[PDB]
């Protein structure tokens, strides 16, 4: 069977700052 | 300066609203805690957003989109100021516009907007912004495509919701493109946002493997750049995730010797995310974990369960025990795994792994001895086991808390060592 190692969802912020 | 600052972008005059424009944007251009909240405090972020309008001047509304595109890099809290202000149609007006510099600094603040959370993620795509943003990557710019990349992966980015896949799957032609790309950071992000695209059902998965891209993905794991092989490798491990016959288009596109390129990485996670995905086609039928081995890809595998790192050698697990399934079906796949010396390195990891591992790792261990029962009606993987010190961490499972590596434990014990 098939498995993913991850499961955690995290939505962590993705932005970037322009300098 | 704030006071003065204020008012002067409150001036009726143009030139000097664009001054007071470009004086914020400058301030709150630091890479470390731009004055965020006392700009927000100011009042002024209405004001700004005004400045975005329809027929103001090309470089106020340039300058107005940065000042808003850093507010909106800080914080949630921050972000939603700008959120709440209305700016979000506005950014994605200014993506019409014919100005390349107006439109890159749209689409980057509507790359920190979606980037915060999946409401304003979701908020972006109910506001229409998926067309104009597919018809950025007709540009003569390579960083307007650039950013508006990194954008279209936020849009697809985040499970906890998925985002409607009504929308974000019409960028699937466009992202087929995408990894053509001869610029390395559109292709890291093009990478990324596939990997999100394709992190979800096989319905999900089917339309990836539709519009062809598997196979420039494969092309893509032997990448100069990590940067590179990290997010295509996670799309590829992805996929496989899937069905049999989706599976076996990504071992038809030349994965298999591009894995055991990728098993002598430096970067381990990139290790572990290879043997990880070897382990979803082992996962298959006998034809696919024959394909591996034909690969050469046990002997590297069960040196990663031997040496490597534990939650690399977890996967490594995975794969050499999903591989032993085939044993029932073609006992030359439980004797080629022993003879590669794969005996060992389960057994002890009987007494280190966590409580799915020790399953996984005595599924791989009971088929070695089915098979080695079976090739005697026809045990001396019995005899490998217990030299290897196998019998004894197999007997002491028999104290496991949980229910079903006990019972495994036993049948084992009770079967094959009787």
């Amino acid at each position: 069977r098939k498995h993913k190692f991850d499961t955690s969802t995290w939505a962590l912020p993705n932005k970037r700052r322009r300098i | 300066e704030l006071p003065q600052m204020t008012q002067q972008l409150n001036s009726d005059d143009m030139q000097e609203q664009l001054s007071a424009t470009v004086k914020f944007r400058q301030i709150l251009s630091r890479e470390h805690r731009p004055p965020i909240d006392v700009v927000i405090q100011a009042g002024v972020v209405p004001r700004l957003v005004e400045f975005m309008r329809e027929n103001q001047p090309e470089m106020l509304q340039l300058e107005a989109a940065w000042a808003l595109t850093n507010i909106a890099s800080g914080t949630s809290a921050q972000t939603k100021v700008v959120v709440d202000a209305d700016a979000v149609p506005l950014f994605i007006q200014l993506l019409y516009t014919g100005s390349v510099e107006v439109k890159e600094q749209a689409i980057w603040a509507l790359g920190n907007v979606a980037g915060d959370s999946t409401d304003y993620r979701d908020y972006v795509l109910q506001c229409n912004a998926m067309e104009p943003i597919l018809g950025l990557f007709n540009s003569n710019k390579p960083s307007l495509i650039r950013t508006a990349t990194w954008t279209l992966s936020n849009l697809c980015r985040g499970k906890k919701p998925q985002p409607d896949w009504s929308v974000v799957s019409q960028a699937l032609p466009t992202l087929a493109k995408l990894i053509y790309s001869m610029d390395t950071e559109t292709l890291v992000d093009a990478c990324w946002a596939i990997s999100y695209l394709s992190d979800g059902p096989q319905e999900a998965i089917q339309a990836v493997i539709d519009v062809r891209i598997p196979k420039r993905l494969v092309e893509l794991l032997s990448h100069e750049s990590t940067l590179v092989q990290t997010p295509a490798l996670r799309a590829v491990g992805n996929i496989v995730t899937g069905n049999d016959l989706q599976t076996q288009v990504v071992i038809n596109a030349g994965v298999l010797p591009a894995l055991r390129l990728l098993l002598s990485s430096p970067k381990e996670n990139i290790k572990k995310e290879a043997c990880w995905t070897i382990s979803n086609i082992t996962a298959g039928n006998t034809e696919q974990i024959q394909a591996v081995i034909d690969a050469n890809l046990i002997p590297p595998l069960v040196k990663l369960l031997e040496v490597a790192e534990y939650k690399t050698k977890k996967e490594a697990c995975w794969a050499i025990s999903n591989a032993s399934s085939g044993g029932l079906q073609r006992p030359d796949i439980i004797r080629y795994l022993v003879s590669q010396g794969c005996i060992k390195p389960l057994c002890d990891l009987l007494e280190i792994a966590d409580n799915r591992i020790i399953e996984v790792t005595l599924d791989a261990l009971e088929n070695i001895l089915k098979m080695g029962e079976a090739d005697k009606e026809a045990n001396e993987n019995a005899d490998f086991i217990e030299k290897a010190g196998g019998m004894e961490k197999i007997f002491n499972c028999q104290q496991n808390e949980n229910d079903k590596i006990y019972e495994k434990a036993y049948k084992i014990i009770e079967t094959y060592f009787g």
